[PDB]
């Protein structure tokens, strides 16, 4: 009869799994975005160093 | 003396029944309130879809969904923790030591889960300030105030509802047990 | 029914494993973000300093 | 008097099952020797990495190993129940359970992918730190553990079933 408590536990761990999954998603998107920005900036400053290099 | 006791029982029953009635009325009024806050939420969502780029909007909807889920999680978890806590408290002395140890273990795992959920609350608040800062630029100040009021009202209102539901349930239980007599 | 009990127990095991693995993954992800952020910062420091050494030359000519 | 025919058919069948069950038990014992030896070897590898490796990279190593057991056992329990519900075809409430089960299976597949990634990373960091012999010990250890838990669980399921039918028939 007390299994409904176990069901409650299952619901809890469900919430856990979902929230941690969503967090992992936002993290992966965050790394791809940030990496892209870094690539952009380093490319820019590299280009400045190139324009200066031709001198 | 028996008369005094019986009439006392009747008094208690009537009082508790009154409390149950008022609490039910409160359930209806509070439900009207949840409806209204939901409509305000739909409005805010509509306004943001227009101004917000797709990524911003996905982070928004994801945010609110995670809010609801987080709140319900903390309430169910704190619920089981409270139940196990009162069970350990009123548990009879002696009986079995392995039972006391198993219940203590439940207390441990639940408290750890509570800490994890705490960290999760922190991260979620981080998300909230992120969406707040991004949306502050896009939308008006009045609609923004309506938005913030809505978001806070969703969580606080959900908790209020669940706590009230617990109280009414308990009162109904003691009432039933008392009437069986 | 006991099959329902056991089935639910197995389900709990499953979602437990899920939550744990997602947690460890999130941790390794944060540590990885801090590491790459730091190393990249080092790289831009180097590159900017080399661009500075290159820049000081043009001043003379 | 074909009742005799049926009875002897039973007796023969039960005898067979008893034999096969014995074979499975002995094989399980040998597998137990294997798990113990491999576990001690694991402790050794952990010590060598403790000495040679850095605390951080070591922490990612411990993360990897800890996650391994959970991933494998997860796929075994999941595949198990999935086979239980698929075979359960042999009022439609089950269809939803099947759906959530397959979705969980795909998610678990993604988790396996990330774990394999981490395997490649730990392999790369450890190839430089350790000797070729100790490296062989590490790779051998990890793969041995992963496959070994699977073998153990498969056998345990098989024997448990055999005992189930033996007892059920024997009254
Ligand atoms: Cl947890
Ligand atoms: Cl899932």
């Amino acid at each position: 009869g007390q299994m409904r408590e176990l069901q409650d536990q299952l619901e809890a761990e469900q919430y856990f799994s979902t929230l941690y999954k969503t967090q992992v998603k936002e993290l992966k998107e965050e790394i791809e975005e940030k990496n892209r920005e870094n690539l952009k900036k380093i490319q820019e400053l590299q280009n400045e160093k190139e324009t200066l290099a031709t001198q | 003396l028996d008369h005094d006791l019986s009439v006392k029982k009747q008094e208690l029953i009537e009082s508790i029944s009154r409390k149950l009635q008022v609490l039910r009325e409160a359930r209806e009024s509070l439900l009207e309130d949840v409806q209204a806050n939901t409509v305000l939420g739909a409005e805010v969502e509509a306004i943001v879809k227009g101004v917000c780029k797709p990524s911003e909007f996905d982070k928004f909807r994801m945010f609110i969904g995670d809010l609801d889920k987080v709140v319900n999680l903390l309430l169910s978890l704190s619920g089981r923790l409270a139940r196990v806590e009162n069970a350990l408290n009123n548990l009879d002395d002696g009986a079995s030591p392995g039972d006391r140890q198993s219940l203590l273990e439940k207390q441990r795992v639940l408290i750890q889960q509570h800490e994890d959920a705490k960290e999760l609350k922190e991260n979620l608040d981080r998300r909230e300030r992120i969406v707040f800062d991004i949306l502050a630029n896009y939308l008006s100040e009045e609609s923004l105030a309506d938005y913030e009021h809505f978001v806070k009202m969703k969580s606080a209102l959900i908790i209020e509802q669940r706590e009230l539901e617990d109280k009414i349930h308990l009162g109904e239980e003691q009432l039933k047990c008392l009437l069986d007599s």
